[PDB]
Formats: structure tokens, sequence, C-alpha cells
């Protein structure tokens, strides 16, 4: 309570402060989490329940709750990865940097689903860097515990720019793959230092994925033509070749990102298999 | 898949959120029969508010561990299980019921203070540790192993699971992933005949040998279920939602 020294105001969603401890010196990242009617937040019953199960060193640490505001402490990092790529505009992020930081990712996304949890809201701002070179997936907020086989959650999962098409033509049923998806528009967004889908409206993202990946037929996705905001309308525009989307990237990190942007979820690569596909055959730490 | 990865950390988790078995005893003020009529209640509340069966199997896990660690008297016993199903609709429900709602149900038994206190409460008592294992959330895994997906086993299953919430003696002394099991392999036995599959067996490591004993107890209670003084049960498990398999006739012997 009084143990904690704000250092400054570090962003605002859901305020989190940078602070230190006056007694240890320790220094963390404090989410205040303001409820005066309606009691604990949602987003804080699960995030905090979330994390409590979820210990990788490429998932963020919660390290205490202190409950008349709810005072969340994590680890602190300096750096989250929109901050880091809005830094490399210019020159652009290393090869073997991106590799490492995709790695990471895939990583503890794999220990996430494995441990029955959605993120559904992966996007750099809440992907968290340090100095020695590790990423961490950070804001649980969004997250859920998931059943085998999936029931129907929430609709309104994850950013736009980065929002599964599944989701868009609004499937009863989505699960892991939500993520995967995520995570690929990432990748993109690292290669060629530019969003890779960056739509105003539900009606546009879906166009700049159709633009870009194809317009999806009964053949590459079973079922879609069928899908509840499905319209038989909709341009059927060619599928691009991947030398134009992703210029620089060599054979091994086209097929990953190919992979990792299926349209059909259930073909999708999974962050397990992710992790031993051959673009990751010479992995290092860089920073 | 990464299902067998989920199975595995289920089953291990199933075994950390295990309340204290005999902790009815230590309960001064409170008893089986006041903790069956909650649990009925919060049938009726859940079917009520068009809640998912999660939801309630999750309130009895976080009112159990409370109650392991929490002495109550019976004036109290409605505000803990309202505190309990408040988070467990926060959790795993796209749209929990609010408050003023929860308190609503209770008739104004209690406070909307009384109610935001007590979940706090709950919340220290608990660690924040909300995502447990479930009967449900083995069951609908042991669900994929049927070669021919059949909905009134599903239904039954699911209603013989709910049956065990109601009777702290004697299912508190069983596992959900065991209790889950019986549930499963009486449903199946009594609408197709057939029995715990062997796809099963390796999945869970249980033998029919090994769920002998909750099968006997879930056996009686399935027997007996028309005349249990709680009823809510068979009630939900009579629309066709379920296709009234509450009205099925139970078998004889196994
Ligand atoms: O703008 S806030 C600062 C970084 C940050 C954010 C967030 C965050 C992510 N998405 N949304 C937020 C917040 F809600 F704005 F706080 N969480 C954390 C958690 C730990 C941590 N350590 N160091 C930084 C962070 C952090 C985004």
């Amino acid at each position: 309570m009084e143990n904690f020294q704000k250092v400054e105001k570090i962003g605002e969603g859901t305020v989190v402060y940078k602070a230190r401890n006056k007694l240890t010196g320790e220094v963390v990242a404090l989410k205040k989490i303001r409820l005066d009617t309606e009691g604990v937040p949602s987003t804080a019953i699960r995030e905090i329940s979330l994390l409590k199960e979820l210990n990788h060193p490429n998932i963020v640490k919660l390290l205490d709750v202190i409950h008349n505001k709810l005072y969340l402490v994590f680890e602190f990092l300096h750096q989250d990865l929109k901050k880091f790529m809005d830094a490399s505009a210019l020159t652009g992020i290393p090869l073997p940097l991106i590799k490492s930081y995709l790695f990471q990712l895939l990583q503890g996304l794999a220990f996430c689903h494995s441990h029955r949890v959605l993120h559904r809201d992966l996007k750099p701002q809440n992907l968290l860097i340090n100095t020695e070179g590790a990423i961490k997936l950070a804001d649980f907020g969004l997250a859920r515990a998931f059943g085998v086989p999936v029931r129907t959650y929430t609709h309104e999962v994850v950013t736009l720019w980065y929002r599964a098409p599944e989701i868009l033509l609004g499937c009863k049923y989505y699960s892991t793959a939500v993520d995967i998806w995520s995570l690929g528009c990432i990748f993109a967004e690292m290669v060629t230092r530019r969003a890779l889908f960056p739509g105003d409206s539900e009606i546009d993202q879906l166009f700049r994925i159709f633009r870009t990946l194809g317009t999806p037929d009964e053949v590459v996705w079973p079922g879609v033509t069928s899908m509840p905001d499905y319209k038989p309308s909709f341009p059927k525009w060619a599928r691009q070749d991947f030398s134009k989307v992703v210029p620089p990237l060599d054979e091994d990190g086209r097929s990953l990102l190919s992979q990792m942007l299926h349209y059909d979820p259930n073909k999708r690569i999974s962050a397990k298999a992710a992790l031993a596909h051959p673009f990751f055959q010479d992995v290092t730490k860089p920073v | 898949d990464y299902h067998e990865d989920i199975h595995t950390y289920l089953r291990e988790m199933e075994v950390k959120c295990k309340p204290k078995v005999g902790y009815m005893k230590k309960q001064p003020d409170i008893t089986n029969s006041m903790r069956a009529i909650l649990v009925d209640w919060l049938v009726e509340v859940g079917e009520e508010y068009k809640l998912q069966n999660e939801t309630l199997h999750l309130a009895v896990n976080y009112i159990d561990r409370f109650l392991s660690s929490m002495s109550v008297l019976r004036g109290k016993l409605q505000l803990v299980g309202t505190a309990a199903m408040l988070l467990a609709s926060k959790f795993e429900e796209i749209y929990p019921p609010e408050v003023a709602e929860f308190v609503y149900i209770t008739d104004d038994t209690y406070t909307k203070k009384q109610v935001l206190r007590m979940e706090h409460l709950v919340l220290k008592v608990l660690t924040f540790d909300l995502a447990a294992p479930t009967v449900n959330q083995f069951l609908t895994q042991y669900f994929l192993h049927q070669q021919p997906a059949n909905c009134k086993v599903e239904s039954l299953a699911m209603f013989l699971g709910e049956l065990s919430l109601i009777d702290a003696d004697p299912y508190l002394k069983y596992l959900p992933s065991v209790i889950a099991g019986a549930a499963f392999h009486l449903a199946l036995y009594t609408v197709t005949g057939q029995s715990w599959p062997e796809s099963l067996i390796r999945k869970t490591g249980y033998t029919l040998e090994s769920l002998k004993p909750c099968l006997m107890d879930l056996h009686q209670t399935y027997l007996k279920a028309p005349q249990h003084a709680q009823q809510s049960i068979r009630e939900k498990y009579k629309n066709s939602k379920y296709h009234g398999v509450s009205l099925l006739n139970p078998p004889e012997t196994l």
C-alpha cells in the first residue's frame, strides 16, 4: 500500500503507473482498477485468476493484488512492441530478432492454450519487451478459460486489425486459431514495419483480408458461404503472391506465415506445431 | 490436438482445487441438509436466469472451498452461495446478471453492500483462484469418445452429474473426473446398454473396476431421485431442451 512510490504514469485502460518498492527497491507496474457500483469488474476477476495459473518466462508475471481501488502488481518491462516498431520504423527490425520474438510469443501462447486459456487481444501494445531481449504476453483482461469442445463465447473479441475472419463472419464457435491469426498479423507487421490489415470497419477489415489472401470459397474453407454474415455479393478477389505481401521474408518465413493466416480455423497451424516449423531451425536471443 | 495437454492439467488442478472431505462435521451451525437446499436453490436461479451448467458447477466448488476454511451461521449461508454464483457468473458467462438482480432473488434478505462485501471476502479466502475444474468440464471431453453422438446420453450424464452437487455425502469424497466417469457410463448404459469406452480407459486410466464405488452411490442417488427432498434438477431436466431424460426409467442392476 504505502511501500510503493510512483515514478511515472505509463498508460491507461480498463491507469498503469511505474513504481518502486520503498523497502526492497524493486521496480513494478501498478494497474489501478476503479470500482465506484457493480462490484469487482469481470476483467480483473479473469485477468488475476488466469495469470496465477500461467507461469512462463514469455508470460508477464503478476507479483501481487491489493484492495476502494484494486491494484495489480506486475514485473516491469521498459518497452511494448508498438513503441519498439515505431522506433525501428526507418531502419527495420533485424531478421534474427523477428525470429527470436516470434519464437518467444508462440512459446507463451502454446503454454496459454495448453492451460485452456484464450488471450483474445494479441496486439503489439499488449506485448512487453525487456533489455536482455525477452518478449512477454500482457493484458489478460480480455482472456478466458475455454472448454473441450468450446461452447459459444463473447462475439466482440480481439482488436479489429488482428481480428480473425471467423469472428468477422460471426461463426457460432471460435477457439485457439483466433490467437494464431493475431500473431500472423503481428509477424507480418514486424517484417514490413506496417499493419498488415488496417481496416476502419468490420466490412473493410474483411475486404482488406480478401484483397490479400483471396476471397474464400467452399474449397479453401468448407461452410464459409453459409456463415451468418457471409454475403454472396462479396467481390471475389484473387490471392496475391507472398513475394509482394512480405517482400523481405525467406521461403520458410513465407511457408509459416500462410499457414498462420489459413482461412479454415481447423487447418490453421497451432502454437505447438508452429514452434516446430523449419523457419525456427537457427534461433538465438539478440537485443 | 493439444487436448491431452489440457486433460493432464485439469486432472492435476482438480486435486489442488478439491475441498476438504469432512468439513461439514467441523461446521457448528450448518449441515448437509442446509447445503443441499442452497444448491437446489442455485439450480432454480440457474434455470430462471438462463445461465450455463458450468456457472452452477463453479459456484458450488467456490461454496465448498469457502466452507472448508470459514465457519458460517445458517442466517449467512444464502449470502455465501449468492456471492459464489455472482463470481461464477462474472467469470463464466457472456452476460452475467448484475448485483441488484442477485439481490432481488434473495428477496431483499441481504443488501447490495452485503452481497458486494461477501464477494470481496470470497475472493480473499479463495486467493482469486476461480478457474477450477468441474464435473461438466470433464463430461464435455468424455462426450467426444461416443462413436455415435447420442443427445439423450449427453443430457442424462449431465443430469446425473448435477444430482451429486446436491449431496455433500458422499460426492465430496470423489474427484470431479471420477464423478463424470460414473455419470457417463451410467447415462450410456441406461439408453444404449454400452459401457465405459476403451478410448476413455486410455485417456483417463479409469477401469469400470476403479469407477465401481462412485457408480454404486450415483446409482442409488438416481434410483431414489424422485423421493429426494430436492427436485429442481428433475424439473430442469424434464424440458425438451434436455430431451426430458429425468422421466427415463433407471436401470435395475449392472
Ligand atoms: O500503456 S500501458 C504500459 C505497459 C503495460 C500495459 C498494459 C496494458 C496492456 N494493455 N492495456 C494495458 C492498460 F490497461 F492500459 F494498462 N499492461 C501492462 C502490464 C505490465 C506492465 N509492465 N510494464 C508495462 C506493463 C503493462 C500497456
